[PDB]
RNA sequence: GUUACGGCGGUCCAUAGCGGCAGGGAAACGCCCGGUCCCAUCCCGAACCCGGAAGCUAAGCCUGCCAGCGCCGAUGAUACUACCCAUCCGGGUGGAAAAGUAGGACACCGCCGAACAC
RNA sequence: AGUUUAACUGGGGCGGUUGCCUCCUAAAAUGUAACGGAGGCGCCCAAAGGUUCCCUCAACCUGGACGGCAAUCAGGUGUUGAGUGUAAGUGCACAAGGGAGCUUGACUGCGAGACGGACAUGUCGAGCAGGGACGAAAGUCGGGACUAGUGAUCCGGCACCUCUGAGUGGAAGGGGUGUCGCUCAACGGAUAAAAGGUACCCCGGGGAUAACAGGCUGAUCUUCCCCAAGAGUCCAUAUCGACGGGAUGGUUUGGCACCUCGAUGUCGGCUCGUCGCAUCCUGGGGCUGGAGCAGGUCCCAAGGGUUGGGCUGUUCGCCCAUUAAAGC
RNA sequence: UUGUGCGCCGAUAAUGUAGCGGGGCUCAAGCACACCGCCGAAGCCGCGGCAGCCAACGUGUUGGCUGGGUAGGGGAGCGUCC
RNA sequence: UCAAACUCCGUGAUAGCUGGUUCUCCCCGAAAUGCAUUUAGGUGCAGCGUCGCAUGUUUCUUGCCGGAGGUAGAGCUACUGGAUGGCCGAUGGGCCCCACAGGGUUACUGACGUCAGCCAAACUCCGAAUGCCGGUAAGUCCAAGAGUGCGGCAGUGAGACGGCGGGGGAUAAGCUCCGUGCGUCGAGAGGGAAACAGCCCAGAUCGCCGGCUAAGGCCCCUAAGCGUGUGCUAAGUGGAAAAGGAU
């Protein structure tokens, strides 16, 4: 007379946070993921857990290079 | 009687009575079609007495076709217990049905008897339902 | 966990003339104790230590 | 049933808007 | 040329996006009216809160 | 500058692919001859590597042709939907698919090198 | 003798469960509950880690000695449907899949800026230094394709330190760095140490919470209808009408828990009523498979009447003897 | 034979009409589509008094905005005794 | 009075518990959610409030540009699974020719492919709106009496119904559980709804024997129209209702 369901797991907080356009600074986190669904471009770097960050300041772009989604870092026009 | 012989997913939630058909809304393979006009689940059962009761009313030679087939199903659980303590277990399998939809063809010659033999079908099924001839 | 005789066993591993205990868990079904091995110390460098429990 | 029924079928009057509370 | 506002309804049963633009447009009493620009600004708060607002043309 | 040349790259990467037909080999791309020397096979100079240019453009490759297997793809309408009106129903302002259709398309672009020439 | 004996819970109990990972619900950012739906973990790993290099499977077609549905082989099609240590998802052919050679970075000292964030926890992290691996070099290596694989604090234990050493010199002891000792699994862990009854019961409180009753719904129960397979010698509709379907009434067993627990007295019987008709008799009537007597079914109809007795606490029921009739 | 707008039967419970709020209404006082006016709130306006925030000015005047309020926070006061 | 008397004392025992807590005005003004909990009716921190200081429009709204999503929907020879009807018949097989091999035959069971039409929360080659994150341009601007940081002082942490989207339930509940820059009640009067916390309108500084309006309504009760025009209704429909039946 039991319901051996009932369990789950804690959320881990995954998606997009620095989104097209932003200023981001250096190591800032751009994507946190499990797998390689967005990929990195350029002045771009992965993790471990396959978290994506930047290399190099500027601003995003989300292109493709081969039909896979990339993130890439530009250079920001110095003041 | 109709069922599936295996579902992966055997507790689902019920389905959707909202919108109107995409497909099943243009008479297919015979000339004398059933029609649907409202939402409703239509179950094994009702099936099984609908094409009996076209069956005993053509008696010799004529076909009939059944464009739904029963692969959802709801759950009843067991009598006199407390809401609570988790889902009951499939009893009977429902086929989804959005107005438009159709359900039989028949291919019998005679207009009358096919008619009258639709009409009764219909009596054996809970929707207001209309008759359809294959033309424009 | 607790302190079983797990198949996954054992543990120090200290240096010659390196006082600097590294440890790793390991099976013990498996023949070997006298070979390979090697790390950092203490005011020294990249040297050889053993498994010694 | 009776009164159930008269209660959420006042409530499709035109003050209301086809709309009360608690039905 | 320029729009012409007369608030009609009450701001009570309305959402905050309706409120606040009543506000950016000015409007805070019944029967108050505005004297504003026809530039698109002006047209989307009017597509927001047209059930809220009277609306006059002169030019 | 230029031809049916070769090589490195790019396109928010098939509009570029697959298959069929014809056709080309000057220098180059190649295939081929053989394991002396470096080097190599979980066995095999098949591959990788080395040494050369007897032979052939058959294949690879490049060129044109075939919209056929695949792809791309609108306008307008519909579904759905935000907001508002509306006593159930339904409706108005805006947004707008998928599929389908008309069609497109046997790719385009950049740099160096050759050959060719004033 | 002193005291403990958990919580959740569609009242409580019985059952089940409590922490972590994956998926759906979850409503195109994140997040989101239920005793909602499906699974899994409390590991393994001289390599299944690092690096350099190389290769592409599964499946199908054919050939083929034992050999068959499949074993190893050869030849074609094969953009990826296999496999990825272990559940699922996200990804992986540009391989993170398969294979071979060296090998220990399964290091030390740090860490800009950020995520997520009640708090403590948790996650990545480029880059600098010593000292190394691999590689020709560029460069990669601070464990594993990623996420689970474990447990705070206190108290003790082992090795090392150029820290202290209760007048001096030592030492014990205490510190520090690195580390170990817990199914404290009720997993943010009341103690190192703890099971039950009360119809002898007592106190404080609660309609936050149950039983009788009211209320809402109406699965279920009753009443009624729709269609007509057939039965009825034939004859669907004198009579019963299956297989399915649609509504009532609110009396039944139940669902919710909305007022009442600083009191709403609960089964049956007696006495006393009064009301409804979905009518037991009487009264009027249509059809008959109604000859007549008796009937069967249907419509209208509530004025009146609607027995005494045996068993059972019993309601219900069965029986006896009558009745115009022995109503719901 | 199709689609429509109003309609009929199905329809059916217990203190008393009793499923328009009542009388009553089709000689619509009912449904629909357009039109004209009007009534209607402590809403808005109109004439006045007080108050809080800000601002401008002058030795406290004016003006704009504002003023429902429980748990609750803050501010300013009456009254009683010694 | 006895499941362990009575009296004084400890003792003013202690209760996450019930009740009660007294004069006035002014200003602002909530919550009923999250994680944990020997915990679920209590409490701690975060959340929302105010007071003071600091920072000055950073908040919010509208428009335009840039970005990821896999929801509704639709689709499936674009994968994993279900499945309707046809064509072929390998493969299977009754049976026959009878060696059983082998030659085959017949509705036979029908792979795989193939023509057509279909479904799915845990199926997606595809893919909306809104919402969201940042940038920018103005707007509001004698203000929203906004935002952020800090410190004091707290309360709440039992939420209800209505609309939209959904789970459990019987796609029942004035049921229960979640979402929502949606609402109102809570804490909010007045008008309408016959009476009616959550519905529609509208957010009360005090006075006036002043005017205009909303929702709703104008035969009398009840202030306002037995209003105008063209048609329908014969049912007291209006002023509850189904499957189905019917000149």
């Amino acid at each position: 007379s039991s319901s051996r369901n009932g369990r789950d797991s804690a959320a881990q907080r995954l998606g997009v946070k620095r989104f097209g356009g932003q200023v981001v600074k250096a190591g800032e986190i751009l994507v946190r993921q499990r797998g390689t669904h967005f990929h990195p471009g350029v002045n771009v770097g992965r993790g471990g857990d396959d978290t994506l960050f930047a290399l190099a300041p500027g601003a995003v772009e989300f292109g493709a290079k081969r039909g896979r989604k990339t993130v890439n870092i530009v250079p920001v026009a110095r003041p | 009687m109709l069922i599936p012989r295996k579902v992966k997913h055997r507790k689902q939630h019920h389905p959707e009575q909202r919108g109107i058909a995409s497909g099943g809304t243009s008479v297919s393979f015979g000339d004398y079609g059933i029609q649907a006009l409202e939402h409703a689940y239509i179950t094994n059962r009702q099936i099984e007495s609908a094409r009996i009761a076209i069956n005993r009313h053509i008696k010799r030679g004529g076909k009939v076709w059944i464009n739904i087939f029963p692969d959802r199903p709801l759950t009843k659980k067991p009598a006199e217990t407390r809401m609570g303590s988790g889902k009951g277990s499939p009893e009977w399998w429902v086929a989804n049905v959005k107005p438009g939809r159709v359900l039989f063809e028949l291919s019998y010659p005679d207009e009358k008897t096919a008619r009258d033999a639709l009409t009764r079908a219909i009596h054996k099924l809970p929707i207001k339902a209309r008759i359809v001839t294959r033309e424009e | 966990a607790r302190n079983e005789i797990r198949p996954i066993v054992k543990l120090r591993s200290t240096a010659g003339t390196g006082y600097t205990y590294v440890t790793r868990k390991n099976r013990r079904n498996d023949p070997d104790r006298i070979v390979l091995r090697k790390y950092d110390p203490v005011l020294r460098r990249h040297v050889e230590f053993r498994e010694e429990r | 049933a009776k009164r159930g029924r008269k209660k959420r079928d006042r409530k499709h009057s035109k003050a209301n808007h086809g709309k009360r509370p608690n039905a | 040329a320029e729009l012409k506002i007369t608030q009609v309804r009450s701001t009570i049963g309305a959402r905050w996006k309706q409120r606040e633009s009543l506000r950016t447009l000015g409007l805070k009493k019944i029967r108050q009216s505005v004297v504003r620009e026809d530039n698109a600004q002006t047209r989307g708060l009017i597509n927001t809160v047209h059930h809220l607002v009277e609306v006059e043309e002169v030019g």
